[PDB]
RNA sequence: AGAAGCGGAUUUAGCUCAGUUGGGAGAGCGCCAGACUGAAGAUCUGGAGGUCCUGUGUUCGAUCCACAGAAUUCGCAUUU
RNA sequence: UCUUUACCGACCGUUGUUAUCAGAAAUUCACGGAGUUCGGCCUAGGUCGGACUCCGAUGGGAACGGCAACGGUUGUUCCGUUUGACUUGUCG
């Protein structure tokens, strides 16, 4: 016969607000010209997609960019959808982390649309990490970052104690 | 299937184990960031050994924890890896992440998405 | 410091009621005790194995430190000690030690036959062993028993006032401190004075000459009265109060402070001991390097 | 070169607690050197003449509240500490704190068998088994501080958050404990014959 | 109060004693309470009650296994 | 646990165990992916079989690692003493 024990494991008391994703509001205002940008790179060349604009779209290359080898473009700005489904969560629990060890000012901007499965199925995998240093693109990247997209810590920035937090998971034992 | 029973009264041995796991790993990962911000590794043998003396208790009270905790912390050595050495993907495999010691951590992520953990499922967990 | 740890209270059952009395008889014999010369008093009470012990919490102790011997502390500066003799005979009935032990300070016992006298010494978690030195012996005590009862802990205990009650129980007193010496290799003797009035009170310089002509010398018997005296005071005063010899609630002052000394300054409701800010983490380094102390 | 100090932890944190000692002696060295007593002087010079020297020394000003905050609120929070005092149940209380790790803990070396060791303060680094870690502050010593368990009673406050009308204060002995955590998370304290405490009695 | 030396057995709730692939800490009696009786015993139900002799170490985890330190107790053609 | 001037090293084999859950798997059962080599159909190199290597979220864990018992050593097992001096009795 099976019955069913609760068994009480520790959880990770920080993680929940260690992945608090960034307060994103107004962004059907910003999809139609992030999604015509990008639609317009990919149409021409492969060349051209990343020969005007810059961007890096594979994790290998954004964790090499982010090491240290290039120091001079200091305004950096990402792109990850969350709330979506087919997305690996093994890197979505270690981007926003990586981008905080980075000296460079990086930008995360969450993406909250659920039915914003066009980015990962056309380009490569759903992110998108790219620079706005002398672009056209940051005279409004600029302009509503500012508003609602503000990206700041404040898990780490103060001291703090953190309260405990001990979960339950559920098991089924036959006999 | 059987017998559904759920019980919320928690023991109290239990919570103070779990809470002596928890504030080890507290201390160790705040001297791991304070010292992390500031300058560069001064005394990171320090934290590493919480984590271990962690682990130790772990094999006392035969506690389990969330992969996140596991994932975190090492295998061999023991420390976090909040400031890991290089994280690769697509290099003819699924995924590496290097640490400093050469213990590695791999994913197995290029087979297929929407793959969640026991702990991580819709229905199987309760908080608090 | 001089301890006289076998003072008894006027009860030996639950059901009687102690007189006023031989509370202010009580009274005149700590000012005797206050009057010429001693440091600490634990007094002693009687319980034999077989009553019908309550299930309480608040009335097992029938003392009352904090609102009669409070207001005499004040007029004494002394201090009083509670403990529990058990009157053992017969493995038949017992109790939950648990309770008797944590209500009290010190626990003590008293055998009367073969088996309790080794389960006492082996099971049964006491501070001092007394016998019957007003009758007869249970047994003679073997020498690697008592021995290793001494490694273990637990003391014997001589009862010095003893042989005052009567003519004939001084034969049957000597008889026993002898053999008690003897099979005790002079290392677990703390003696005491189980007087009931202050009229049978005597000086340190007459209880060291009744240890002499008793047969045990004269710097041992002081240094039982120093060493092994407050020893087992602070043996059954640690494991009581606070865990089993682990992690006390005695604040440890300079020199005013302690577990044993400072008993009025803890708070003997549950465990805790109120203490001001004296600890700061801020500005305090060495202790010769500070200022404002 | 560093993966072989890292290889074993305990090794590592050896070599680490040496190399605090070593740095802590150059310092006093250089600053009898400087022959300017203020400590706030003495790190800027040190900042200034010695880059490398200054980079092993320890940093108490930013250990105090990065420990003590996190100590008293772990404390608060286990042995449920509220504005509610008359609630209070000190045997459960006391098997928390035979339950609970002193890695982090403010402690005062109040009694010892040795007259040296007593009015030292500090914060837990590491617990060893029989002898025990701490850091203080001098005028300008920041040496790590190796102190014996075996014959020393040691003493740790618990404020309230109360300012100046009410705390609390507990008293450890480290000649009783002399074990690891790993085993003190599992242990069940008994009696000992409790034969050499006699100092306890004597100062 | 009849040693000294030798072998065997053994310590678990107040008591008498089980028990153990090594993963739950128990039974009888006693205490308290319920049930029952005009009352009580017996019968029956439930609760309270733990230093598994102590310590090390092995192991992921000890009443159990290894070592160390104590001892309990029988026998030596006996009832002293 | 081992080795000893090892001018080459050598952790013996078998049996059982590591409870529940987890995981593909609690003992080199098996399963999934990648690389190499060989053979058959076949020849823009597609598929199939066999062998090796590496990896796969879980748990102290995949490490022929830890624990307990037994022996092939010059065949195993059983039985008996090689231990006494005075006194007494018998026999020559
Ligand atoms: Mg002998
Ligand atoms: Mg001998
Ligand atoms: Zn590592």
């Amino acid at each position: 016969k099976r019955r069913q024990v609760y068994k009480p494991v520790l959880d990770n008391p920080f993680t929940n607000e260690a992945h608090m994703w960034p307060r994103v509001h107004d962004q059907p205002l910003i999809w139609q010209l992030l999604q015509s940008s990008i639609i317009n790179k990919l149409i021409h060349i492969q060349s051209k997609e990343n020969y005007p604009w810059e961007l890096y779209t594979d994790f290998n290359e954004i964790v090499q960019y982010l090491s240290g080898a290039h120091g001079n473009s200091d305004p950096v700005c990402l792109f990850v959808c969350n709330k979506d489904p087919d997305v690996p969560l093994v890197l979505l629990q270690q981007i926003p982390l990586l981008c905080y060890m980075a000296p460079m000012t990086v930008k995360l901007v969450q993406l909250p649309k659920s039915a914003m499965d066009t980015f990962k199925s056309v380009s490569k995998y759903g992110m998108l990490l790219l620079r706005c240093d002398d672009r056209v693109d940051k005279k409004f990247v600029s302009q509503i970052q500012k508003n609602v997209d503000l990206l700041q810590f404040p898990w780490l920035n103060a001291i703090k104690y953190r309260p405990t937090s001990v979960k339950l998971l559920k098991t089924t034992v036959p006999i | 299937n059987g017998t559904l029973l759920v019980p919320p009264p928690r023991t109290i041995a239990n919570q103070d184990h779990f809470h002596r796991l928890n504030y080890l790993y507290q201390i160790s990962a705040y001297q791991t960031r304070a010292r992390q911000k500031a300058r560069t590794d001064a005394h990171t043998p320090l934290a590493r050994n919480y984590i271990k003396s962690m682990d130790l208790i772990s094999k006392k009270t035969k506690t389990s924890l969330l992969p996140t905790i596991k994932r975190t912390i090492c295998k061999k050595c023991h420390r976090l890896l909040w400031t890991p050495k290089k994280l690769e993907i697509t290099s003819d495999g699924a995924l590496s992440v290097m640490c400093g010691c050469g213990t590695v951590k791999r994913f197995n992520i290029g087979a297929d998405p929407n793959y969640r953990t026991y702990s991580e499922r819709e229905g199987n967990l309760l908080n608090s | 410091m001089l301890v006289d740890l076998n003072v008894p209270w006027p009860q030996n059952s639950y059901a009687d009621k102690v007189t006023s009395q031989a509370v202010n008889n009580l009274i005149k014999t700590l000012s005797t005790l206050h009057m010429l010369g001693y440091t600490h008093i634990a007094i002693n009470f009687t319980v034999n194995h077989s009553e019908k012990f309550p299930n309480d919490v608040k009335l097992l102790n029938p003392i009352d430190i904090k609102r009669r011997f409070g207001e005499l502390m004040d007029r004494t500066g002394l201090k009083l000690y509670s403990r529990i003799t058990l009157i053992i005979d017969d493995p038949s009935k017992g109790q939950s030690l648990s309770k008797i032990s944590q209500a009290f300070d010190i626990v003590a016992a008293l055998p009367i036959s073969e088996k309790g006298l080794t389960l006492s010494t082996t099971n049964l978690d006491i501070d001092l062993l007394t016998f019957q030195y007003g009758s007869r012996l249970p047994t003679f005590l073997k020498h690697k028993s008592i021995c290793s009862c001494v490694n273990r802990g637990v003391k014997l205990e001589i009862v010095y006032g003893y042989a005052l009650r009567d003519v004939q129980a001084r034969r049957q007193f000597v008889s026993n401190v002898r053999s008690v010496i003897r099979s005790s290799r002079s290392r677990g003797i703390v003696i005491g004075s189980g007087a009931m009035s202050p009229l049978e009170c005597r000086n340190i310089l007459g209880v060291t000459s009744l240890i002499k002509n008793l047969g045990l010398p004269s710097d041992r018997c002081s240094k039982a009265m120093g060493d092994l005296a407050s020893l087992v005071l602070l043996n059954g005063r640690l494991r009581n109060k606070s865990h089993k010899q682990t992690i006390v609630t005695g604040g440890g002052s300079g020199n005013g402070d302690d577990v044993v000394n400072d008993v009025q300054g803890i708070d003997d409701v549950q465990t805790i001991k109120v203490v001001k800010r004296s600890m700061d983490a801020e500005q305090l380094g060495h202790a010769s390097k500070r200022h404002k102390p | 070169d560093y993966q072989r100090i890292n290889k074993n932890s305990k090794i590592a944190l050896r070599e680490y607690i040496n190399n605090c000692k070593k740095n802590t002696k150059k310092c006093l060295k250089l600053a009898y050197e400087n022959k300017i007593t203020d400590k706030e002087d003495l790190l800027h010079y040190i900042e200034e003449k010695h880059p490398t020297i200054y980079e092993s020394l320890p940093q108490y000003v930013d250990f105090v509240p990065m420990y003590k905050e996190l100590w008293i609120n772990y404390i608060k929070e286990l042995l449920n500490i509220t504005k509610n005092l008359k609630t209070f149940n000190g045997s459960l209380a006391l098997l928390k704190l035979s339950m609970a790790d002193y890695n982090g803990a403010l402690l005062r070396v109040t009694k010892s068998k040795n007259k040296t060791l007593i009015g030292l303060q500090g914060i837990v680094i590491w617990d060893s088994q029989k002898f025990f870690i701490m850091i203080v502050k001098g005028n300008i010593i920041d040496e790590i501080k190796c102190i014996p368990k075996k014959g020393t009673v040691f003493q740790f406050e618990i404020p309230i958050s109360d300012d100046d009308d009410s705390a609390l204060r507990y008293s450890i002995l480290g000649d009783r404990f002399k074990y690891r955590s790993v085993d003190r998370a599992g242990r069940k304290f008994k009696s000992r014959r409790c034969d050499d405490m006699l100092y306890y009695i004597q100062n």
